[PDB]
């Protein structure tokens, strides 16, 4: 509670704070509520933290508030390379969807009631098409706001009639209360589509193989500040819906998690191949995404202890790294104006910092051991070989892509020989390194103790 | 390719029941083996960056250093009797050879074994035997100290470590004894 | 057949044009100009007596140089290293486990003292 | 140095075994272009390569004395003892 | 390695051009046309520039191989693709 | 002789 | 433009004894066998009648492909060489001077001093060159990739910037 | 002799073994006029942009933007529904989905069909 | 590179050589033809084996205990 | 060696089938059946560490030599004798692994002699 | 007793040129020379841990 009042304290930091230092003033204060975000990982044991009647957290929220609230930073200084020429109230309002964002994601994790949860996860979206579609570079941004809010709303409006459908019937949906007081789930066909509904909605906001037209039609085209946004936490409200909806959901969640986690399994190989055959550098780290979110529905599907662990680790970690690499193609796009992947070559011995950074983040990306992308992806691995023996060979083969599509996007942009007629890359100035600083250390560092990621299971 | 010759050389032992011996072959194998890489980077880097063997030959009396080295580290490679390669190599195939095994299986390892040697002779035929077919203008050098002293090392070790691995290590596999001559 | 006279007559105006690019390639003596630093005394009093040259000098030279890389790589190292063990580690059971040595027929135990009992006589095989 | 190239003189077909093919060329009827081209490959110290077996032979003529030295002395430290 | 300079290339030059035989070691000359002024022929074009190819490592292109005919010109080219200044 | 030597402007 | 008749058997010769050399290694070996080639190219020199000619350049490719060595010998700077384009990693355009730092153009004073001057020539004598180069376009651009000279004097040759400042072949 | 080297999608037929090189003619002559014609013209225009002393940009060029629109939005106003694409789309398509249904649903029933007796052994298997 | 080096570049002739450099070489190729040989003297039974096989016919049915066909 | 050339070439019969010996009766044509006696105890085999390969029945040269070796570390060149002993037992282990082989191969002629006597004798 | 520390030792005294790497106090030149150096002694230090092994056998 103690983290949305200073959360909405900002709204008039940045609207009132003088011509010059509103991004000064916003940067800071978004940079000390990590303080009090980051005491939300101190936790107590299995009991969860509730300390107000309408807010809660536990092991499993705790790692995405941090998340997000640490986040605000990173896309405040993305923001400061193509809204300097904007007029100051547009500027200042850029800054209000985005603490407004804030605002919506750092209180839907510590909503104790389904509704509450829903009605400030799909609130999330008012502030996303504001800036896809305002503050968009192309000219699709218009129709990317249609695919995103037209596939969001079509699988969340059922849930919110199966929501209110369990209000009448159990009486409640605090998610404590659903917890003990538990009922098993028959196999009456009204059951079926009710736990059709349940899930759906979260399905969408978890690009599944079918359901995820608009993740690259909205990454891509989005802003740097908003792209980021959309794929380290958004993407990750549904990822915290499932691991909280499934309690009401069981046994019914195992014979008919067979036509969504396999559609996961076949597609999170398909996703991936989709990444070696590419020309935009953008649709890489949006498929990459794709592939990488589609393979937590396979162990929240199983609701397997080790499952869940590793969906939480991996679920932080990939946020973190996807947002890198959007911050990797910002800078490129930048300089040379253009998301063409073959443009931009040998950028290495131009950029020797950047490569760098290019190489972490798409080593990091492919989930080498100690990463938390690893210690997420393995665990994932354990908990599906139990279920099944065959899975190692599809989930394994994953892997095979996803080292190649991670290293082709380092070869062919930072290796190789420059191309000669580009005559616009300048030295990289302090800003993006230190913003790429801010996105591999914490991960890195995080290696050592990455208990307070594993979740609630753990 | 020598080096994955030897490398399912060394895997076929723990393969029969012999990971010791695997682990023999690893440490003589890392030693020749690096003087061969080795050897050919410094004839490299004298010979303008020149490395194929048609251009290569000569290089017998133009640099011995790296020819004594070659022709012994080769021996070794070969399985020169009382030497780092034999003590694994040979015993190897004198237990791979005697055992409950498949077929033909023992057939590389003998027919692998002479073509490991083949090459060696081609090896050391064409780069230092032969006629000086390089380029005309000579600038190769192996003076450097820093050589001298980086194949030195190793070499003393592919000449005399053989025999201080052999006889230290606590015995722990069994002794093939008695078998036929042939 | 051969050039037309016009690319000769023009790869010459580019190769006294490339003639001047890498004539003005070199460095003149003065650069770089290496702006000053601040200089520990270290090496100032290794210097005073390195003019010198001769065997011994430069052999203390190398003998601090060896001693001096000895203690901040393998004197650090294994204070803080035993500290880790002896004292974290080792404090923590069942995290440092030990083979105990091969008791053979013959040896002696120093806690205990009592002696194995030598195995019993060899059938006496000889070649 | 100033690379004083070796003068043409000192280097022609003849003593070389570039003859060998000469007087067979010589026999089809032609005659080989670049015959001193390649005669500094066989001439000079560049000459009298050591056979295979003479170049893995390499300095066994002080194995004879190593080994007269070494057993003979071991020889004697056993009698001795 | 130390790099060679114009007299010296132009040198080595020299010593292979005047080891063919089908030229006449007392008539070479740096300017001397190849197939006009010493003689020659097209089909002895490409043997004189793989015996140019040898010594010097490197291979001229094709395209630039059949207009590589004049000694001087014959040091132009390499010394423009080495950029070897004295 | 030695050359000067081209490289990206590392003092950022 | 054309590979006509003339070059593409001089093509032929120079890729079939370069095999040989890769076939017979020893250079007495290769001496007989490649005047023996040089013999049997020129048996058939009077051949005024093109059909045989094209006739007899099919004898020569399609062997050619069965003899070619297995393994062909490059050499390293050329195409599939070991050392083809193995220094582009320290090959830096010359235009990232520029960005150079005070302090880092203050570290070679000389050289910039220099290169601004041979930024000075580029810049008076682009407009003049390239008016140059438009009074001698043929109608529709130009029909040869070939650059025309430098007609007067002054003038540099049209278009001379990039091939003149291209990085040195061993730039380290 | 030598029977041929037969050609493949990827072992191309080099240009020295193609027949039609060594059948030139005059009417495919000057239509390899302006082939060099054209590239002569893409070759200047391009110089000329890239050593302009003012040039301070990216010099775009209309065939990769080209490429990109068709390999990235063009595909589907392009599109026709017709037969062939019907069955790639569902071979491609559910074909594999339902491939792993026999199988993944094949084992789950014979794992969950030899535990509920108990031949599997899980002695030591608690860490699912 | 620099004008001076121990060894000049030379252009087609044999490269000069150092004593120093030759003492090395057949230094260890003594030593190496020392090494394989001197213990060949030493235990040549490892090269030759140290119990003869005897083939499997000499061996009378006493120590192998076994009958002839005649009960 | 020669038993596979008549083994696969010709018939198996004669050649004992190598997972198989002994077939026949080791007391029938084996007196005096003391059997083959062990020197040493599990007991200290144990406790002197060896691997289960070694874990043969010239454990006793194993032990010893183990021994010595230990106590003459670091001479390496010590303890030749009591290795000498260790393969000449191994050996004698060879040896009547020969004379089992070979005793399988007499019985499996005898018992084919004593079975076509016995069968076309009318 | 000694055997924990020594072989530990080998691989921590292994990773200090990494680390002084990445504080740029190196002025090239002497680097490699460093960087063999810390081989050379881990080498060295290496050492102590076989010659034990074979005095008596224990692994930890
Ligand atoms: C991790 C890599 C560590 C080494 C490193 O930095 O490599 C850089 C190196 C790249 O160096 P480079 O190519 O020279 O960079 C040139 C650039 O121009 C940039 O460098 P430069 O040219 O300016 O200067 C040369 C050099 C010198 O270094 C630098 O210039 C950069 C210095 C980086 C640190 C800056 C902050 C220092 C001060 C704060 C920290 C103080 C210490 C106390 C806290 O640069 C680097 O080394 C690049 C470092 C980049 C950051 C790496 C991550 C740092 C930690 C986060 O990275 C790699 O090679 C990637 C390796 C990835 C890991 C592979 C193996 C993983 C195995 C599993 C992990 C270990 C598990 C546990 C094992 C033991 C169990 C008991
Ligand atoms: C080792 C770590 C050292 C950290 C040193 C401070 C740097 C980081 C500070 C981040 C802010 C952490 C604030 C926090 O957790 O609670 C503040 C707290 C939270 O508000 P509070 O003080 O009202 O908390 C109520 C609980 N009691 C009464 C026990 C204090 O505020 C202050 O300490 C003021
Ligand atoms: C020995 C040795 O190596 O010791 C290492 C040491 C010890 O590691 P440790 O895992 O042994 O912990 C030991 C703890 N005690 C001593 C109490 C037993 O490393 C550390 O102390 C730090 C480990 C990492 C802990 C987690 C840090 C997270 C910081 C996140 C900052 C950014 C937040 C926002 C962004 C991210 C959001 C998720
Ligand atoms: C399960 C849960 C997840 C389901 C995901 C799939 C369904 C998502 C919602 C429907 C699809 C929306 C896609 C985005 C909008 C779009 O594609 O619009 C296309 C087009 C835009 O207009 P224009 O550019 O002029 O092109 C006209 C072309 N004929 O506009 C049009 O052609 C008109 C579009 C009208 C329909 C879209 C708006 C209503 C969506 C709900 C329809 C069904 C309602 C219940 C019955
Ligand atoms: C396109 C729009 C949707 C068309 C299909 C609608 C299906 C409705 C299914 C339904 O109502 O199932 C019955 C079930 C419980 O019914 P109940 O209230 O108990 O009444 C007595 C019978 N059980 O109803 C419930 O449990 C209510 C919760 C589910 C509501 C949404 C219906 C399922 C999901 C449809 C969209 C999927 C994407
Ligand atoms: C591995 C290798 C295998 C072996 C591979 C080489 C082929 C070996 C087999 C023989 C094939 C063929 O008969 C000869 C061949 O090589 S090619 C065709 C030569 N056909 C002509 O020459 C006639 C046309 N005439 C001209 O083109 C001009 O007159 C010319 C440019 C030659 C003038 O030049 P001038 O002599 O200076
Ligand atoms: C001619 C002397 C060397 C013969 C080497 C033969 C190697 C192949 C295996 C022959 C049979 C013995 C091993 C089995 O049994």
């Amino acid at each position: 509670l103690k983290i949305i009042i200073p959360t909405t304290m900002l709204l008039p930091m940045t609207w009132m704070s003088k011509h010059n230092m509103i991004w000064i003033n916003a940067t800071v204060h978004s940079l000390l509520i990590s303080l009090i975000s980051l005491s939300l990982l101190n936790q107590l044991g299995e009991n969860s933290l509730n300390f107000s009647l309408t807010f809660f957290s536990d092991s499993l929220s705790a790692p995405l508030l941090v998340l997000t609230t640490w986040l605000l930073p990173l896309m405040l200084m993305a923001s400061q390379s193509h809204l300097s020429k904007e007029t100051t109230t547009r500027k200042k309002l850029y800054i209000t969807m985005l603490i407004l964002l804030q605002l919506f994601l750092i209180m839907t994790f510590t909503a104790t009631e389904l509704i509450l949860f829903y009605i400030l996860f799909e609130a999330t979206l008012v502030p996303t098409l504001i800036i896809i579609t305002r503050w968009g570079n192309q000219t699709e941004r218009l129709n990317a706001g249609l695919y995103f809010l037209f596939y969001t709303l079509a699988g969340s409006l059922p849930l919110l009639v199966a929501l209110v459908y369990i209000q009448n019937t159990t009486g409640s949906l605090n998610f404590l209360i659903i917890h003990y007081w538990s009922h098993p789930l028959s196999n009456s066909w009204s059951n079926i589509f009710m736990w059709l509904a349940c899930i759906m909605a979260f399905m969408v906001k978890m690009p599944l193989y079918g359901l995820h037209l608009w993740l690259p039609k909205a990454h891509v085209e989005a802003p740097i500040a908003g792209s980021m946004v959309l794929a380290a936490v958004l993407l990750k409200l549904g990822g915290y819906g499932m691991m909280r909806i499934t309690t009401i959901l069981n046994p019914l969640t195992n014979y008919m998690a067979y036509p969504f986690l396999m559609l996961s399994m076949w597609g999170m190989i398909m996703t991936s191949s989709i990444c070696l055959r590419q020309t935009d550098l953008k649709s890489l780290i949006a498929y990459s995404s794709v592939s990488h979110m589609a393979l937590v529905i396979v162990a929240i599907m199983i609701q397997t202890p080790w499952s869940f662990m590793g969906a939480t680790a991996l679920m932080i970690a990939h946020g973190l790294t996807s947002s890198m690499l959007f911050c990797l193609a910002n800078t490129n796009y930048e300089r040379v104006h253009s998301r063409t992947m073959i443009l931009a070559r040998g950028l290495q011995t131009l950029l020797p910092l950047m490569a760098t950074w290019w190489l972490m983040a798409s080593l990091t990306n492919l989930a080498l051991p100690p990463s938390i992308n690893l210690i997420g992806e393995l665990f994932i691995i354990t908990a599906s070989f139990s279920w099944s023996n065959i899975t190692i060979i599809l989930m394994g083969m994953n892997m095979m892509i996803t080292a190649l599509y991670s290293l082709y996007m380092l070869i062919t942009t930072q290796r190789g020989k420059y191309t000669h007629h580009i005559n616009n890359i300048k030295a990289s100035f302090t800003r993006e390194n230190a913003l790429m600083a801010l996105h591999i250390l914490p991960l890195l560092l995080l290696t050592l103790n990455p208990k307070m990621i594993l979740g609630p299971l753990y | 390719f020598s080096t994955s010759s030897q490398l399912g050389l060394m895997m076929v032992t723990i393969g029969i029941n012999q990971p010791h011996l695997a682990f023999l072959h690893i440490c003589m194998h890392a030693f020749f083996k690096a003087m061969l890489f080795m050897c050919s980077g410094s004839i490299i880097h004298s010979l303008n960056d020149e490395q194929d063997i048609r251009k290569m030959g000569g290089l017998y009396k133009a640099m011995p250093f790296t020819t004594t080295a070659l022709i012994i580290g080769s021996l070794a490679l070969t399985g020169m009797p009382y030497l780092t390669g034999f003590y694994s190599k040979d015993l190897i195939i004198e237990a791979v050879n005697m055992s409950y095994t498949n077929a033909w299986a023992l057939l590389m390892t003998l027919i692998a074994t002479s073509l490991t040697a083949a090459y060696s002779t081609r090896i050391i035929f064409f780069a230092f035997l032969g006629k000086p077919r390089f380029p005309p203008l000579v600038l190769i050098n192996e003076n450097n100290p820093l050589l001298i002293n980086s194949i030195k090392r190793l070499l003393i070790g592919s000449i005399f470590a053989g025999f201080i691995i052999s006889n230290n290590i606590p015995p722990m596999t069994v002794p093939n004894t008695t078998m036929p001559l042939y | 057949s051969g050039y037309t006279p016009d690319e000769k007559l023009r790869l010459q105006q580019l190769r006294e044009l490339r003639r001047r690019w890498l004539k003005d390639q070199e460095l003149s003596p003065r650069e770089p100009v290496l702006p000053p630093r601040r200089v520990w005394p270290m090496e100032q009093f290794w210097n005073k007596f390195l003019q010198d040259g001769a065997p011994w000098k430069n052999v203390i030279y190398k003998t601090y140089r060896h001693s001096i890389f000895a203690v901040t790589h393998v004197l650090i190292p294994v204070w803080i290293i035993h500290y880790y063990l002896k004292y974290h580690v080792t404090a923590k059971p069942y995290t440092v486990v030990e083979r105990k040595p091969r008791i053979f027929p013959g040896d002696t135990i120093l806690e205990t003292g009592e002696v194995i009992p030598l195995m019993k006589e060899f059938p006496d095989q000889h070649h | 140095s100033k690379m004083e190239l070796p003068d043409y003189k000192q280097w022609k077909i003849e003593g070389t075994p570039l003859e060998t093919v000469q007087e067979k060329l010589a026999a089809r009827g032609l005659r080989d272009p670049w015959g001193r081209n390649e005669a500094w490959r066989y001439s000079g110290g560049f000459a009298n390569n050591v056979s295979f077996v003479g170049a893995l032979l390499k300095g066994f003529k002080w194995g004879f004395a190593a080994f007269v030295v070494a057993v003979g002395a071991e020889y004697y430290l056993e009698s001795q003892n | 390695a130390p790099p060679l300079t114009l007299e010296a290339i132009k040198d080595r030059v020299l010593y292979v051009l005047k080891l063919y035989d089908k030229i006449d070691p007392e008539k070479l000359s740096v300017n001397s046309h190849f197939m006009k002024d010493l003689g020659l022929d097209s089909l002895d074009q490409v043997e004189i520039i793989m015996a140019m190819e040898d010594e010097f490592g490197f291979e001229i292109p094709d395209i630039d191989a059949e207009k590589l005919m004049c000694p001087q010109e014959i040091v132009d080219y390499i010394a423009d693709k080495k950029d070897v200044y004295e | 002789k030695r050359l000067f030597i081209i490289k990206p402007s590392g003092f950022y | 433009a054309y590979l006509t008749h003339q070059q593409k058997v001089l093509r032929l010769y120079k890729r079939a004894l370069r095999h040989l050399e890769s076939w017979c290694v020893h250079r007495d070996k290769y001496r007989y066998f490649a005047c023996l080639m040089r013999a049997r190219f020129d048996e058939h020199k009077n051949e005024k009648d093109m059909v045989k000619a094209t006739q007899l350049l099919r004898q020569a490719e399609e062997e050619f492909w069965y003899g070619q060595h297995p393994q062909p010998y490059i050499f390293p700077e050329s195409p599939g060489g070991t050392s083809y384009e193995r220094y582009e990693c320290y090959k830096v355009p010359e235009w990232c001077l520029d960005d150079w730092h005070p302090s880092e153009k203050a570290m070679y004073p000389d050289y910039f001093a220099k290169r601004e001057q041979w930024k000075r020539l580029r810049r008076e004598s682009w407009e003049r060159e390239v008016k140059q180069l438009q009074e001698e376009t043929p109608p529709g651009g130009p029909r040869t990739e070939a650059l025309p000279p430098a007609r007067k004097e002054g003038d540099l040759p049209p278009l001379w910037w990039h091939i003149v400042t291209r990085p040195r072949e061993r730039p380290m | 002799s030598f029977p041929k080297y037969k050609p493949s999608r990827l072992a191309t037929l080099p240009a020295t073994l193609d027949p039609a090189e060594y059948d030139i003619s005059p009417e495919t002559r000057k239509a390899q006029a302006e082939r060099l014609a054209i590239r002569s013209r893409l070759k200047r225009e391009y110089l000329l942009q890239y050593n302009d002393p003012n040039r301070l940009g990216v010099i775009e060029d209309p065939a990769l933007i080209r490429w990109t629109y068709a390999r990235s939005a063009n595909i589907y106003p392009n599109f026709r529904p017709t037969p062939k694409t019907s069955l790639l789309g569902a071979l491609f398509g559910i074909g594999p989905l339902f491939f792993w249904y026999y199988v993944f649903k094949t084992d789950r029933d014979k794992k969950e069909k030899l535990i509920q007796e108990g031949k599997l052994d899980q002695t030591f298997n608690i860490s699912y | 590179a620099g004008g001076g080096v121990h060894i000049e570049p030379r252009y087609r002739q044999f490269p000069q050589l150092t004593r120093s450099q030759l003492i090395q070489a057949e230094f260890f190729s003594a030593t190496m033809w020392f090494w394989i040989l001197w213990r060949f003297w030493h235990d040549s039974d490892a090269v030759l084996g140290h119990f003869p096989y005897p083939d499997p016919s000499q061996w009378t049915d006493e120590e192998l205990g076994i009958l002839p066909d005649d009960e | 060696g020669a038993h596979l050339a008549r083994r696969y070439l010709g018939d198996a019969s004669k050649e004992p089938d190598p997972l198989r010996m002994p077939t026949f009766p080791p007391d029938y044509g084996f007196p005096e059946r003391k059997e083959r006696e062990m020197v040493a105890t599990q007991q200290e085999m144990n406790d002197a560490q060896l691997m289960l390969q070694q874990r043969d029945y010239c454990a006793h040269y194993l032990i010893q030599l183990l021994k010595c070796k230990r106590d003459s570390f670091p001479n390496f060149l010590a303890c030749k004798h009591e290795q000498h002993d260790w393969d000449y037992c191994e050996h004698l282990d060879y040896v009547k692994r020969m004379k089992e082989f070979e005793r399988e191969r007499r019985l499996l002629q005898r018992k084919k002699r004593r079975e076509q006597r016995e069968a076309e004798m009318a | 007793n000694p055997f924990a520390s020594l072989t530990l030792t080998t691989l921590i005294i292994l990773t200090i040129p990494i680390m002084m790497s990445n504080s740029n106090i190196y002025k090239t030149n002497l680097y490699p020379n460093y960087v063999k150096t810390t081989v050379s002694y881990a080498f060295t230090l290496s050492l102590v841990p076989l010659l034990m092994f074979m005095h008596t056998g224990q692994e930890m």
